[PDB]
């Protein structure tokens, strides 16, 4: 128990580990994307960073996980967008990877959460009115 | 039968390219360290493994950044001092021929005119001490600026010694750093860490040699953006440096002169004793080393069997034309002549001496109507530096002749930054993610 | 099937409609509150905005509707605000409409709001105390 | 025709037209500019 050593994986460390290993660590990337001429431009930096967290917060928000680090949801999972099994996916590949497959197909999986979104809620509504 | 259904990670680490500002880190200076944030004393570096990237050092913004951030510097130091309008006169000088050398002759010219004075109804006569290359003949002469714009003088405790500068990006952005020698700065660096920001950067402004800068860990390193172009420059990183000894020896007086109410000029009295030029003096076997080694990485690219020459410049203006540097606030222009001249074929103690000038009138960037008037240092100046690099251009390099002549190249600032920052890069985080998974809500 | 057209109801065009129909396009209304001397008016122009944005979801989650569109609460109608039954309000009105008629009625409803919500709170603190 | 209160003749009247009609003006004389230099990188132009 002497002479050991102890050490973290830290911020961007989960980059190069597969997709379920790197999944355990999201706190520590979440927690850091918040934190006379050239005032200006900090200041316009510090702007555009506080307007993208709050778009993305107003985004998870609109999709009805809010609050929450893993969200799964109602919407189906089409075979056009992907034909890897799950054995292939979370312990075969990396998010860099996932992103650079999945870029042309992530529009409209957004509008699909955003419209079952709004009929849950309505649904509910509709619930309590009983 | 898959019956996945999509699910949303928030944190995910993955990144893009991306542009933006970064801004400062440093632990009477014209580099103003006052409007910049202190820096941590135990800088964090995490060695991302499994990550190859891709860089490119002639597609970076952080050089274009250092370029303007460099120059608002220098133009923000010099707002609040003396401009020099009433200085365009009718002056008349005489060559000074007190102790001089046979290679000091008609270098300086003694000039008398008239000034005016803190009362507006006075004038008075006084003289001082010009260079050549600074009076142009109208015995009368003027000052080399006068018809094209006025122009003002350094503050006398400002000081240009370079003091290194730290950049560190905003939150949301990462900075990657390749740890692969023998990289080249162009194309996939496999080995990668992140970094909060990057090592000092002396900002070392030079041209025709890279001094007092950082040292290739395994060997000479040669970069270029297209090779087999001829109009792209060669930057060369040396192994080991190569120490070069410059010196002033002249015992200068300074004075000084009131032509207004708070406002004075400093003058050349008098140089007490001889009359010497100003010199450098690099080694000569480690000079000689140092080209071999070269010519050993340049036959990779260039071919086994080709001859190898190093010739003199082409032409053009001082500057480029010229190893021009500033030693203690006097500003050399001197002349690399005997270094790049030999020729090398496929199969003691005594040193080089560089005879060089000085300058008072400088236009330090490529720009027109704005000079700098630098005040006399009092004393002899001596100074000792590193070459650590240089910048070369292959002439001609048609398939007529089976021999390749290198000359010494320079003028753009900006590869005297590219240099520093080759191995970094900017990206942008992107934390939200979509993957297949077996709830449902 | 060829030769029709489709247009979608754009950001303000529910402002015309009815209260009912025009409850069910929110996201779209949602989504766009977010989004040298004159770069100082801009930014204070952002700054306002991200201020405002703030205020509102800080109103929103004090009165436990966070995370929601269409949030019900526990505060019954009083019907000295608006005597109109649900008829003659939700198919025969619009939102500028409503806004104009109980525009003097609205504060004492958000402090009515906020005490409900703070004893909700203790209720549940205190039911989760057994 | 529009106008904050047409009763008061205080206040001006924004005529707007219906079609534009076409305008045609010149300075015919052949002027010529010459530079005069004042100072340090400072020109004035005159009529020569
Ligand atoms: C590469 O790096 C090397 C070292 O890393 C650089 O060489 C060093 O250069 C600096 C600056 O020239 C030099 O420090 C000076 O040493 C002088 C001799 O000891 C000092 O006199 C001088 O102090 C004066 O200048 C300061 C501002 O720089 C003032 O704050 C100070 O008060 C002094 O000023 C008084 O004296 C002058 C002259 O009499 C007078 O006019 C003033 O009014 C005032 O009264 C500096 O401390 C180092 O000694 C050099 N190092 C070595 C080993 O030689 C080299 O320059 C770099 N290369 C390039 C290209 O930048
Ligand atoms: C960077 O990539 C390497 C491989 O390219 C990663 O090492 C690999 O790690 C996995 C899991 O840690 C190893 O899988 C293991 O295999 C053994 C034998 O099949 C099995 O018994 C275990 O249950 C487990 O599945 C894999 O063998 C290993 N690869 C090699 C070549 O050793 C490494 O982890 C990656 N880096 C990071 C930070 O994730
Ligand atoms: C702008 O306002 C007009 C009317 O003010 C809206 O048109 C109205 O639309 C409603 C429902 O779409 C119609 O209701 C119908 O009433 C008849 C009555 O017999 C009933 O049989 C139908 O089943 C239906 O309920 C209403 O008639 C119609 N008004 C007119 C004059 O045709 C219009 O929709 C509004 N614009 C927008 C963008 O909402
Ligand atoms: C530059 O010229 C001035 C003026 O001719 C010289 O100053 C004179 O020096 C002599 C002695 O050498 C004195 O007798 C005079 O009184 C000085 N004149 C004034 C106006 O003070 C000066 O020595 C010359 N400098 C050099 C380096 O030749
Ligand atoms: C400083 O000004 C004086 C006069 O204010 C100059 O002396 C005149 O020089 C001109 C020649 O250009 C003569 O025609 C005058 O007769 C002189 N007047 C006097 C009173 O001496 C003097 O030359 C000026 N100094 C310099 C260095 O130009
Ligand atoms: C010129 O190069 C030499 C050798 O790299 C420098 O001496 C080194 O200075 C560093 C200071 O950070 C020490 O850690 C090394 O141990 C030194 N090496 C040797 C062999 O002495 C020297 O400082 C450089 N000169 C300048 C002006 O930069
Ligand atoms: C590097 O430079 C060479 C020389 O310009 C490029 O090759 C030339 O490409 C142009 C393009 O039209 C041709 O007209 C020339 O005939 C080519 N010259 C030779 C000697 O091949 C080359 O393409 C450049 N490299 C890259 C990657 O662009
Ligand atoms: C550059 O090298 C020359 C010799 O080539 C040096 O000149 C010598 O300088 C020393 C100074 O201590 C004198 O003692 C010698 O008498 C000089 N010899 C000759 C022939 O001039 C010069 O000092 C060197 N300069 C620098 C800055 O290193
Ligand atoms: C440049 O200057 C340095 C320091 O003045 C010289 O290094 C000295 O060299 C002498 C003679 O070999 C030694 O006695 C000293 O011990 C050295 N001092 C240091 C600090 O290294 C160097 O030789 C000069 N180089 C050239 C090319 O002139
Ligand atoms: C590089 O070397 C050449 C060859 O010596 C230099 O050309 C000389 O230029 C001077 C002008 O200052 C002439 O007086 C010489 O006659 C030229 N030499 C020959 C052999 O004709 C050239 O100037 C050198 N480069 C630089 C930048 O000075
Ligand atoms: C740079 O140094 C070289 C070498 O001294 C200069 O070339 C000499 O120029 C003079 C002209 O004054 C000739 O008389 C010599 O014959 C030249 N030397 C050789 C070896 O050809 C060169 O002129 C210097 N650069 C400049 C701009 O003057
Ligand atoms: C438009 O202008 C007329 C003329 O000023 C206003 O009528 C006048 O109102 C003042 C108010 O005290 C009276 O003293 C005048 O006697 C009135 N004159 C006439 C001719 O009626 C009229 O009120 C203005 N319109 C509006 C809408 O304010
Ligand atoms: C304005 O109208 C007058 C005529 O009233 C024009 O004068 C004529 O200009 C033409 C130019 O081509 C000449 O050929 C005629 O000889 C002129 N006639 C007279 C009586 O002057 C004048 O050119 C017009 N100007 C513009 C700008 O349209
Ligand atoms: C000054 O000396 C230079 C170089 O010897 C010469 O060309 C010039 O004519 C001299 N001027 C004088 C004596 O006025
Ligand atoms: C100033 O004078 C020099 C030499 O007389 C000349 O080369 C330069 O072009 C002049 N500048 C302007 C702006 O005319
Ligand atoms: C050197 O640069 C060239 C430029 O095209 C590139 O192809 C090559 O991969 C680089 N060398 C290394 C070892 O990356
Ligand atoms: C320069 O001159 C001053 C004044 O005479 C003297 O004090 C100083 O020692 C001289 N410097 C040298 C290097 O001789
Ligand atoms: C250039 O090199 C040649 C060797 O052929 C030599 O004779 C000449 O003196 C050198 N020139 C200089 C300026 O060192
Ligand atoms: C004005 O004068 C110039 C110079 O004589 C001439 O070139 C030009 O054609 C003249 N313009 C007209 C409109 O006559």
């Amino acid at each position: 128990a002497v002479g050991i050593g102890a050490v973290f994986l830290g911020f961007l460390g989960a980059a190069g580990s597969t997709m379920g290993a790197a999944s355990m660590t999201l706190t520590v990337q979440a927690r850091n994307l918040l934190s006379t001429v050239w005032g200006i431009k900090q200041l316009q930096a510090r702007v555009l960073a506080v307007e993208r967290y709050l778009r993305d917060q107003q985004l998870l928000g609109i999709w009805g996980c809010s609050g929450k680090l893993i969200c799964c949801t109602n919407v189906p999972w089409n075979s056009s967008w992907s034909n890897r099994n799950l054995s292939e996916i979370w312990d075969n590949m990396t998010w860099l990877q996932w992103d650079k497959e999945i870029s042309n197909y992530t529009q409209i999986i957004y509008g699909l959460l955003e419209e079952s979104q709004n009929q849950q809620e309505k649904n509910e509504q509709d619930l309590l009115a009983l | 039968a898959e019956n996945l259904w999509v699910t949303v990670y928030y944190g995910v680490p993955v990144w893009k390219d991306a542009e933006t500002t970064l801004f400062c880190a440093s632990d009477h200076n014209v580099w103003a360290t006052h409007a910049c944030v202190p820096t941590d004393p135990n800088p964090q570096e995490i060695h991302l493994e499994n990550v190859t990237e891709e860089f490119n050092m002639w597609k970076n913004n952080m050089v274009e950044q250092m370029h303007t951030d460099i120059i608002s510097l220098w133009d923000q130091s010099l707002k609040p001092c003396v401009k020099l309008t009433p200085l365009c006169v009718t002056l008349q000088c005489t060559n000074v021929t007190n102790n001089i050398t046979d290679d000091m002759r008609g270098e300086l010219k003694n000039c008398s005119f008239n000034m005016t004075t803190e009362l507006r109804d006075k004038k008075q006569k006084v003289y001082s001490l010009f260079y050549r290359l600074d009076v142009v003949q109208i015995k009368e002469y003027r000052l080399i600026n006068c018809n094209t714009s006025a122009c003002t003088q350094a503050c006398p405790k400002v000081s240009f010694e370079p003091i290194p500068i730290h950049y560190c990006a905003p939150a949301g952005f990462a900075i990657l750093k390749c740890k692969d020698k023998k990289f080249n700065g162009t194309g996939p660096c496999p080995s990668v860490s992140t970094v909060q920001c990057t090592h000092g950067i002396k900002p070392v402004v030079s041209t025709q040699l890279l001094l007092n800068g950082s040292l290739a860990e395994e060997e000479v390193m040669i970069r270029s953006e297209n090779i087999t172009n001829n109009a792209k420059n060669i930057l060369v990183q040396f192994n080991t440096p190569v120490q070069i000894n410059c010196t002033r020896p002249n015992n200068n007086t300074r004075k000084s002169i009131r032509i207004g109410p708070g406002q004075a000029f400093y003058a050349t009295g008098d140089i007490i004793g001889d009359i010497r030029q100003a010199h450098c003096n690099v080694s000569k076997a480690t000079w000689n080393e140092t080209l071999g080694k070269v010519v050993k990485q340049l036959r990779k690219h260039f071919g086994n069997n080709t001859i190898i020459r190093f010739a003199n410049s082409s032409g053009g203006d001082l500057e480029v034309t010229t190893h021009s540097f500033n030693c203690g606030g006097e500003f050399f222009y001197c002349n690399t002549s005997g270094l790049f001249n030999s020729t090398w074929i496929s199969n003691s103690n005594d040193s080089i001496t560089l005879p060089c000038r000085i300058k008072q009138i400088i236009n330090m960037w490529q720009r027109i109507g704005q000079c700098m008037y630098a005040p006399p240092i009092q004393g002899v100046i001596r100074c000792v530096s590193n070459i650590t690099g240089l910048i070369l251009t292959r002439d001609g390099g048609s398939t007529n002749s089976t021999t390749e002549t290198f000359r010494p190249g320079g003028g753009d600032m900006r590869d005297n930054w590219r240099s520093e920052l080759y191995k970094y890069k900017v990206v942008k985080i992107e934390p939200l993610g979509v993957a297949p998974t077996r709830c449902k809500r």
